[PDB]
Order: C-alpha cells, then structure tokens, then sequence
C-alpha cells in the first residue's frame, strides 16, 4: 500500500484484514459481527474510553499499573491482586517481546517453559497465542476496563485480537512503538502498519463501540526533551484521527523539573487539541496520561518510593488523566504482584493526598510552555513541508533528515544525532541540535540554560554530563553532577 | 592489550539500547575494539561477528528479562562455530524478576558463561575482570 | 519571678541555675566554664547552628528524623545506623516523655526494664539520668549535629545537660512545650521556665559559642490554622530573642494543600523576620523546618510512603531549611532503625530528586500569603494590646481569653473554643472561631471556603467534618469526604 | 442500650490527647455514660473515678508506648479497692514499637486486663465488646 493521510476505505481495510488474520490460527477466532455484539455488551464501568470521559468529568487522576505474565490462569490472578489489593483505576495488559516482534513460536515455546518452571519465563502476556477466547477469559475476570500495553511495529493481530477480546483500549503509535523498539522496520511501514490499527478502532466507532487510543509519550524514556515527545504524540493523534479515532490519550513521560514536566503535559493537551481541530477533527475526545520516571531506577525500595511519589506529585498537579505506576522492583525486574500493589498503593496514596489540587500559573510556567509549544510547532511546521501538506510523508522525511529525532532510539531510521542534557534546575534540554529545525532564538534558549549548569558545576557542558544524567537518578538524585 | 576484540550486542527480542551504548563507549575507552552488532540479535549474529573479527571475548546484554531463555545454547554453537575457548560474558537483566543471585549466576554459568553479572553492574567491573581474563591487566 | 519580656540579669539567671542544677544529681556534671571550652572545640560539621547556616547559603533541605531509646550503647548504635545507613543530615535525641515530666526516677526504672527486658521501654532517651557525661559519649559516637527533641514543659535542668553534653539545639518553647504536652502547668510558668532555656543559650552566645533554639511549630499536629501555629512560633522566637538567641529555627506542621503550606512556611519565615526587626533583634539568623504530616498515619506502609513523600515535596518547593522524617511504622510505634532509615532515605531521594526547585509565585499563593499574614497580625495585634506591649505578659493574657487557642490542646489554660475544619481543597480553616480577634472579613473568607465543601459534599459544615478530617489521612486521603 | 458508666483515661505520662476526644464522643453516642479523667492520670485517678462514680468498667488508653510499664498493677489496686471484677481494658499503642501482637495481648492479660486492643482500633469494636462484656447487647 502507498502511504498517505487518508483515511482507509472500508475494502482497503477489509482487503488488509484478510491477510492479517492469517499470520497466526488466533486469527480465527476474530469475528467483526459477533465482536461488536460481545463490546457493547461491557459494561461501562469496563470500557476504557467511557471512564477516562468519567475521569475527566470528575477531576481526577486515575491509577494504571503495568502487568502481565505467560500463562493465562496466573495473569488473571495477577490482575485480581492488582484491582482488590493495589486499588488500581485501569487495567493494563502487558504483552511480551516475542509477541511484540511476532514471534509466536517463541511465545508458545515459552508458555510451555513457564509451565514446567512454575514461573513466568515471558516478560509478559502472549495475547496473540492466547487468542479472543483468552482475552475474552481475562476481561471476564476481572471489573475494570483492560488496554494492551505493549511495544509492538506491527501491531495488527494483536489488536485484532485483544480488540475483539474486549480489551477497550490499545497503546502505541507508528513512532512511538518503532523506533524505541525496532530496529530494521522502516518509519513508512511502521505507520501503514498503525494506520491499520487506527481504522480498526476507526471501524468500531463507526458501529456504535468505543475504544480507546493512546500514543506511548514517553518514547525511549531517557532524556527525551517535551518538545520532541510532544511533536510525536500530536502526530500520532493526528494520524489516528484521520482514521476515524474518536477516544485519543496523548501521554509525557516525567522528566523530572516539576514545571518543566506540568509545562509539557498542559502543552501537549492543548496542542493536540488545537491540531485536530485546525485540521477538522471536532469530535475527539482528548485526555491525557504523565508516566513517572522511566529512566533507570534507584535499586533501594525506599528510594523508589521517593521517585513513584514525587512523580505522582507532578501529575496529580499536572491535571493528568491518567498515572502509569512504577514499582520498588523497577531496577530490577519484573515486579512480584505484592511490589507492584506497593507501587500502586503509594501512588493512589498521593493522588488522594492531593485530591483538586493543582499547579497555579506563574510566570516561570508561562515562559516554560510558550518555549514548548514554540519548539514544537518549529517541529511540525517543518513535517507538514516535507510533506507537503501530508503528515504521514511528512514524518517519514522528517527521520531520514533528522528533523524529528529521538534520543537513544534503537532504530537505524533514526538519526541519532540529537543530544539532550539537563540544564542547572534539571529541566531536559538540546544540547547538540542535530537537524531538528529550530530558530536561533529557541537554539540560543537552550544554550543559556545549559551555560548555568557549566557555570555552577565549573566544567563545560558536554555528553560526559549526559552520561552522568543517565546514571544520576540510580544514585539517587536527579541531576548528575560531579563526584 | 594488541587492541584485543569484543562483540558487544543484545540478544533476543530485546530492544534495550541505552546500556548498549555506555557499553561501547566505556569498552572503547578502556581500549577495546569493540564490535557492537547493537539490539535484538540473535545468538548467529554474535558468533559471525565473533569469526569476522577474530574477537577475544563475546560480550552478552540482556536487559529484557528472556534472556534465561534466549542464552541457552550459545556455548555449543561457539564450539561448533571453531569458537571454542572464547569468553562469554553476560549480564544485564538476565532473569525475568528479583531473584536469588547465586541461583541465577549458577543457572548461567551452567549454560556455559564464563562470567555472569546482576542487575546494576558497572561497566568498569566488567573492563577488570575482561583485561583480568585476557592476562592484558 | 514575675514574668516579663525582659532579658534576666546575670545575677537573676545565676540564681536561678544554682536552684535548678539541684533538681537530679547529674547537675553536679555541669560546670559552665568547663562546657564553654568543651563546645568550643566541637567542630563546625558538628554545630547545629552552623550547619544550618551553610544549609541556607546552599539553598538546600537538610533531613532530620526523630530517635531515642533508653539505654546509652542502643541509642548510640540507633543514630549511627541513621548517620550511616539513613543518611541524615542532622541527629535527633528525642527524649522519653518521663523526663518529660520531671520524672527522673521512672526514668531509672524505665532504664533498668529495659536492660532486663533487652528492648527500650521507654519511647526516648533519658538526657537527664545519662547525665553530661552520657550526652556527650553520644555526640563523640557521631559525626553530625546533635539537637535535643521533646515536649518538655519544664526543661530548664534538661538544658543545662545537654548543652553541656555537646548538643548545640534544643528545641521548644513556653507555648509549644506546654500547651500540646501538659495539663496542669500554667502558661505564665512556662513562659518563666522557657525564659531560662533561652537565657542559657544566651549566655552560651555571649561567649561566642553558637546553639540553634527551635520552637515546635505543629503543637498538637491536629488540623491546626496555619495563622494560629504562625503566630505562636513568631511570638517563640521574639521571646527567645529577648533572652539573648542568636540562632533560631521556626517551624511549620504540613496541613497538606501545598499552596496553603508553601504560603504557610514563607509567612512563617517572612513575618518572624520583620517581627524580629520590628523590634530591634538584628543580629538573629532565622531559620525554617517543615514538619512532615503530624496527624494521624495509614497503616500500610506503602501509603505511608505516599505521605512521607508527598510531604516532603512540599517542603522542598517551599525552600525549608530543614524537614523532619517520618516513617512507615508511624501509625503502629516507634520505629525501628530500619524503619527510621526508609523514611530518611525515601526523604532525601525526594529532596534530590528536586534539587533548587522552588514553588514559583502565583496569584493563588500571593492571596494566601495575605489572608495567613493578615490573620496572624490580628492575633499577635490582641496579644501585644493584651499585654500592653508586653508580648509575654500577652501571652498569659490571650490564653486566658481564648486569642490564642491551640485545637485539641489537653492543657486547661487552653480556652479548647477555636475548632478547625478543612475546606473543598484541603486547606485548613477556621470553623469555630471562638474567641480569636479577626476581623468580619477574615472570618467571611474562611465562611466562604467552608461553604463550597458543604456544597460539593452535600451536607452542612460540622464537627462531623472535623472527626472525619481527623481520620481521613489515615483511611488513605487528606479530606474527610462522606462514605 | 441500657445505660452504663465506664471511667476513660489516657494513663502515666501520656498526654496524648486526640483519641481520648473521639472516645468520648463515639462511647457516649452509644448511651454510655462516660466519666473522663483525661490525660496524664496515675492509676490512682482511675480508681478513685470508678467508686466515685460507680463504674461498670475501666477503659485505659496508652497511646504513648510507656503504658506497659504504666499499666502493670491495676488490677490489682481495684481488687485492694474494692472493684473485685470490675472490666478492664486497655487500647491504643500501648508497648513501644511494631511487636508480635499475640505475645502483646497475653502481656496485658496477664497482667489482669480483660480485653487488650492493638493500634487503630476502632471505638465501635471496644463498644461492641463492652456491650457483650455487659450483657446488653
Ligand atoms: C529505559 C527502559 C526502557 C526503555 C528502553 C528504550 C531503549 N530502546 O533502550 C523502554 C521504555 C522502551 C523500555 C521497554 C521495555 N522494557 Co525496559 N527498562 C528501562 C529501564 C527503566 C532502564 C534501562 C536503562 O536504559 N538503564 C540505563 C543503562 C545505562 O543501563 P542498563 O541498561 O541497566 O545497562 C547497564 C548495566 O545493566 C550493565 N550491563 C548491561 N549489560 C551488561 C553486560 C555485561 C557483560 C556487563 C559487564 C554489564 C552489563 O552496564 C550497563 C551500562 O552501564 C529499566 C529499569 C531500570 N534499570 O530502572 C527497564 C527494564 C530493563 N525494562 C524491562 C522490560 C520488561 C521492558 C520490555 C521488554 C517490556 C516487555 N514486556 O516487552 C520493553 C522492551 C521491548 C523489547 N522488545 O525488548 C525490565 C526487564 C525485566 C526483567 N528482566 O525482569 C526492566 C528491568 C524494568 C522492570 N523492572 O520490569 N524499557
Ligand atoms: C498527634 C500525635 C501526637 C501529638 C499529640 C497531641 C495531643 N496532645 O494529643 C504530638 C505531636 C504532641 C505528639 C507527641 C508525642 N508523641 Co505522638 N502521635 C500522634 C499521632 C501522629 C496520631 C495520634 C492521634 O491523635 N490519632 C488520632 C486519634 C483519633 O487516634 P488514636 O489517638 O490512635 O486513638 C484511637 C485508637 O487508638 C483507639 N483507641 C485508643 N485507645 C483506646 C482504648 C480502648 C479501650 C479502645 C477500645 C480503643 C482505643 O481509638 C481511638 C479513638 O479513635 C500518632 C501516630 C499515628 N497514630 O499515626 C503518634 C504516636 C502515638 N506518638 C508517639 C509518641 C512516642 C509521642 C510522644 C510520647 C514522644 C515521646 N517520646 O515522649 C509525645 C507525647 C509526650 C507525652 N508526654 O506523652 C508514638 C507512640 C509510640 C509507641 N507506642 O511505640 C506514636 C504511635 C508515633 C510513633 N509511631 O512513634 N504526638
Ligand atoms: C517499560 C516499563 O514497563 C514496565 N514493565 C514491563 N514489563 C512489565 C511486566 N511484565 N510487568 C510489570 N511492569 C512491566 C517496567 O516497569 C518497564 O520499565
Ligand atoms: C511526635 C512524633 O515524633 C516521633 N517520635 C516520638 N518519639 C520517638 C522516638 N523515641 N523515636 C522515633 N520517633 C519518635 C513520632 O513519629 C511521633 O508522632
Ligand atoms: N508502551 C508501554 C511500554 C511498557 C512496556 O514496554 O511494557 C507502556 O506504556 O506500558
Ligand atoms: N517537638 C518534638 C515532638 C516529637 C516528640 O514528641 O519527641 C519534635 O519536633 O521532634
């Protein structure tokens, strides 16, 4: 197929679904009649997109974890624990690697190991292998409504599947789980890919069901400046939009200056809402997602707990929608059931210790989100050039000239030549430019901030501090500075 | 020491690059040419890189936890490969979940790796033991 | 004596020492010639008051937590593992509450228990029993300042000891240690007793030996006003100043609305600065602690991580000097050093994680400031006309009339009028306003607030408000909703 | 209920205030009638309030952890005057620190206490075993 931001027509999406119901006997199992009869059956109190509404209306910051296991029985109890004992607001279903890479040889093989073993030896829920009858037994299981999270390039089975499993939300992006977690696929067919992802839910409100889309914002989680993760989730929202989505979460991962973090989350919701509007989408239903922290973790529980909470603060004065919750286990692995309600306890704990609270503006919080939305748009103004008017083009070139580009990405579509640092309050800034478009005055913004840092730690600014940065918050604070 | 060789990667389908590059960099900067094949290779892609470049030492990340699953087997197609001898490091994630260190390390080191490290290891940890093993030191 | 603002003579002062000293045995061990040249050569790492001097030109907040047993060698070993393991920045001895109370004979029992029984049966460290020469094998045992922590409302023997024991603060005053921890002792008493502990720090300064004094702004720890906490502090500090302090720590109980903190904590500094001018202190280096969650805690540990951090967030945004560490054993007993360790390290991850960031101003935190300035003037205002200029005399005064009025206070010279209540965002307020000197307005305002909680909740202000808010934190949030 | 009198207490050195407050309240919501000797009260007081007032029951609270030294004896002075079988019982934080809670509550029962209650107990439950203890539910 030929990329273009254009909405799929019914027989283009019926043609491509026949082909992607064949990459795994699962696929069987998908039945669009049968399945829009079992989604609006849920009720609404487990349908993703009617609650975030909820939330939204009520003021509230909702709690999710991340979750999952290989063999179905022990998900689900998982899952329980998660719900009764953590007090969680959403559901996640986290799916394994080897499903993400479509691998389901890799993903039974391991079923059966986890099984001998007594323990999971996936890193996740192999949806796929389980089929619609699994998901459906999941959903079944549990009273709040369930979203695939994963990070998956071609994503289509999956979402056929855990869709018509009754999973009332699905996570990701045409950027955004590619280049964080791909290597070889090209930025063309990791978006033709999402479009299809995108027009399925597209399909689905088009008869009456609604389901949720949410971009993953926070991209490699590893000094990703607002700016640049902003650009990626307004395009993704809008390359979803044009495929009929009607429920969209647009999502930042912390970077840690309180300002700077409630700057980018406020930027981002009002971006995206101006961009679907100014491009004609008027019925979209925007809400927002602040994951805390997702560089590398300090391994003392106790210090975890300083970083779950204090993000938690940042979101619950953000106004976000939704937390994603990290847990004590974070530096090490996977988390137990018990560590990862521990997570969840202490983050409902501090949504409720905060309840209506929020971040006042002032004029540090204006300057901050003035200097985001301008880098932004300089972002995106150069991607709808490219494209000449079309975004998917338009992000297609932007990557192979280095006009988007995101730091640490895996993928070889990827410049790599962008380089974050923090400046002297902690706030992530640009400090190689690379070909990201910006005027000398957003450049010259940058360099000034990051001047202060050379200044008070008495070294020039270099990728050495970038290094220090990655490492600082495993030991135990934020920004790295010297000995 | 003689500029000795290493082929850095991480194995599966695992996509984890951050430690990947430090790796590099610090590998590098201790002196080593280091072959860096980057994220989700497969264990054919270590030992190809491993002939091509006549490397010392094969240097094994995996961050994403499968790893328990995806090392298995690394030390035979080494040998089969006329790889026999090399060093085979791992460290990373390795296991899915906290566990018991000295299970895990034996787990491993069952499978055939000479050196096996836990979660958090510093770069500099591995440099000494690898310029140790070398006799390079 | 009789009771005035007035700084006691030399020979009034030493009078009252030779009296004092006979009060336990151990008051033998104190010879002020000896102590002067013995504090002397503590060095500055090891001054409280000096420290904290360098923490306000660093713009840092230091971690302090609360500790003490009854043995010498346990208490020892406690503040090392904190010191070491912990990592705090200054170290408590909190003193059992026998000594409290003069008790020094429970206190021997209470030491022998505890020898025999191979665990602490007291809840502090018996100061006065382990005498000068205990005091000070605990500040040669460890490499940080040393400040005695406890609700004493006769401490004058107390003090003697553990100044010449090597401790360079001690905390309390004659409102802050009389009204939350007594219920016979009257305030002109306490005023007259506290007047001597801080005669004896001014003696010490006149010879050039530097000890921090810190009133202990959270009282009761129950839903207090910020304005009526404020006002007692400032009043603290004026009447330590008369008596020759030089070093002073004012302090603030988070209520948790961190607008209502943050303006609370700065009208706090601000207005003891002005005070302090006002009425000629000039040479006086003021310092802030904000005190972590004072009420009731959940009992699971994971949530009181969420307070504890939470907490300390809006410490670090309002620029405190020092904060003081909870721990998760909060809500069950004293806390082991493990506990204690947790609580210090998940602070100071916090503290790092947000290092020179600052709550910046905004209308909402500008309003605040006012309505807590205003209020705290009205009451400070009635004490100086009750005192006819006399601030102690004042004092005496308002507690009679119920000006000054501490919420839940066990002391029977607390008028037990004032009722506090929190409204729709969490902030404390005034529901019953007693005898309290405001002004129509000021009391119109706090109606206001007060009004749109009953409105949002659906049932009128009460008491009931006020039992639900007492336990609301401990059921898992900061405002007592219905349910 | 049937009306009944209980003397309530916060024992020793304790000032600790709050709950005795609540206490109050919740118990003489009940129909209770509550004789409140407040905090800071030797056992002394706690006697002399139940003969005063004849008492059906002594509810002691220690909330400061120094109770267990406190609390010993009691009984002990209500047998010598003359409040054979009088209800004691006793609720709070009543040792110092987080301590095994079966080995606490046979502490206290030992030591004559009736009843023995761990932290954050509810008003509602003393007054339900109150009720039952007196026959009046
Ligand atoms: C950043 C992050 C990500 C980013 C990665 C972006 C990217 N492409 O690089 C994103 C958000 C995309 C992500 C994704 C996922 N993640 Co991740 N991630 C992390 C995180 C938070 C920090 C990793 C990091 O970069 N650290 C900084 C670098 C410098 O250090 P490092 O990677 O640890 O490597 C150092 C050391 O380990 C050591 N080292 C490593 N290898 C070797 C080898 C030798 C021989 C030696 C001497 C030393 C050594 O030296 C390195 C350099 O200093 C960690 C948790 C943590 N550490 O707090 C989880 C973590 C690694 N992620 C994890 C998982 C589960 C996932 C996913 C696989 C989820 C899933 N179910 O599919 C996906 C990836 C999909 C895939 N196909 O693999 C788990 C692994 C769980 C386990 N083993 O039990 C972790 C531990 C989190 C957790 N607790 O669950 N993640
Ligand atoms: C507020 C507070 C204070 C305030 C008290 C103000 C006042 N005068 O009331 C201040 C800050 C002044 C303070 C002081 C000190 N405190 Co204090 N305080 C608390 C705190 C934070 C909450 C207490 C509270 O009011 N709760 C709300 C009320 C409604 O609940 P409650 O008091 O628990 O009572 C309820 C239940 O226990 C139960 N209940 C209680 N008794 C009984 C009896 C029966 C028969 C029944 C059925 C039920 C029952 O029902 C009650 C009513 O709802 C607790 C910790 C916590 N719980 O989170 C520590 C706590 C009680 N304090 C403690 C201590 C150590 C002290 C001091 C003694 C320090 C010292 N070393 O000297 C001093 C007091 C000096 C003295 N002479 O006693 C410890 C006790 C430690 C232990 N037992 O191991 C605690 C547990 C904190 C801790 N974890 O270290 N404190
Ligand atoms: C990308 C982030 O998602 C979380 N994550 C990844 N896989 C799982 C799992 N199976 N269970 C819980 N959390 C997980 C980790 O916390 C990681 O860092
Ligand atoms: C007044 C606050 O001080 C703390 N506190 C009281 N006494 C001690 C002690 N000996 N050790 C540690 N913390 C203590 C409690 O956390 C309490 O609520
Ligand atoms: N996009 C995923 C990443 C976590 C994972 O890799 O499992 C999320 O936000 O949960
Ligand atoms: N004023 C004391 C109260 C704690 C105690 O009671 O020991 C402090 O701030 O530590």
């Amino acid at each position: 197929m030929e990329l273009k931001n254009k909405k799929w027509t019914d027989e283009e999406f019926h043609k491509q679904r026949e082909e992607v119901l064949q990459q795994w006997p699962t696929g069987k199992e998908v039945d669009l009649q049968e399945a829009v009869d079992y989604l609006k059956k849920i009720p609404a109190e487990k349908n993703f997109a009617e609650k975030l509404v909820l939330a939204k209306k009520k003021g509230i910051t909702m709690a999710q974890p991340r979750a999952g296991v290989a063999l179905l029985d022990e998900h689900i109890e998982l899952l329980r624990y998660l719900q009764d004992e953590g007090g969680a607001d959403f559901l996640p279903s986290t799916i394994d690697a080897y499903t993400r890479q479509n691998r389901y040889d890799e993903c039974e093989n391991g079923i059966k190991e986890s099984e001998k073993a007594g323990r999971s030896l996936l890193n996740g829920f192999p949806g796929v292998n389980f089929g619609v009858k699994g998901c459906r037994k999941v959903l079944e299981a549990v009273n709040l409504p369930l979203q695939a999270r994963h990070g998956t390039p071609d994503s289509r089975l999956l979402a056929e599947i855990i869709h018509a499993g009754g999973w009332t939300s699905n996570e990701g992006g045409g950027i955004s789980y590619n280049v964080p977690y791909a290597k070889n696929v090209t930025i063309e067919k990791s978006l033709l890919d999402w479009q299809y992802c995108d027009r399925l839910v597209g399909f689905y409100e088009e008869q009456g069901v609604h389901i949720n889309r949410e971009p993953f914002g926070p991209l490699t989680g590893t000094l990703v400046p607002p700016s640049m993760s902003n650009a990626v989730g307004i395009t993704e929202a809008l390359l979803a939009a044009e495929q009929g989505v009607k429920n969209i979460t647009v999502g930042y991962g912390e970077c840690g200056n309180m300002i700077q973090d409630i700057a980018a989350l406020r930027c981002l919701e009002e971006q995206t809402n101006e961009y679907l509007k100014a491009y004609g989408y008027n019925d979209v239903f925007v809400t927002t997602v602040f994951h805390q922290w997702m560089g590398g973790f300090p391994q003392d529980e106790s210090k975890a707990f300083g970083v779950i909470v204090t993000a938690t603060t940042i979101a619950a004065l953000a106004g976000a929608t939704k937390v994603i919750v990290k847990t004590p286990h974070e530096a090490i692995g996977i988390p137990t059931k018990e560590a990862n309600a521990a997570g969840i306890k202490a983050t409902k704990m501090a949504l409720n210790m905060l309840e209506g609270q929020r971040m006042p503006m002032s004029k540090e919080l204006e300057t901050e989100m003035a200097v985001i939305k301008a880098e932004t748009k300089c972002i995106l103004d150069k991607m709808f050039e490219l494209g000449k008017g079309d975004l998917a083009i338009g992000t297609v070139k932007a990557f192979e000239t280095g006009v988007m580009d995101i730091p640490f990405g895996p993928s070889k579509y990827n410049a790599g030549k962008m380089m974050p640092v923090r400046d002297n309050l902690g706030c992530v800034r640009y400090l190689e430019f690379g070909n990201v478009p910006f005027t000398e005055e957003i450049k010259n913004y940058n360099r000034e901030r990051l001047q202060e840092r050379a200044k008070f730690e008495g070294r020039d600014v270099s990728f050495q501090m970038v290094i220090d940065d990655i490492f600082a918050v495993g030991k135990g604070r934020l920004i790295g500075r010297p000995e | 020491m003689e500029k000795k060789t290493i082929v850095l990667g991480v194995i599966g389908s695992d996509c984890h690059a951050v430690g990947n590059k430090i790796l590099d960099h610090a590998f590098t900067n201790a002196g080593f040419n280091v072959v860096n094949i980057g994220v989700l290779s497969p264990q054919e892609n270590f030992i190809k890189a491993a002939i091509e470049t006549k490397a010392d030492a094969i240097l094994v990340s995996s961050l994403y936890g499968q790893g328990e699953i995806d090392c298995k087997g690394l030390r035979q197609k080494c040998d089969e490969a006329g790889l026999e001898g090399i060093l085979l490091y791992v460290g990373g994630n390795i296991v899915v979940g906290k566990q018991h260190w000295p299970d895990v390390e034996k787990r491993f080191k069952d499978m055939g790796y000479d050196r096996v490290y836990a979660p958090g290891t510093p770069p500099e940890v591995g440099i000494a033991d690898l310029k140790k093993d070398l006799n390079i030191e």
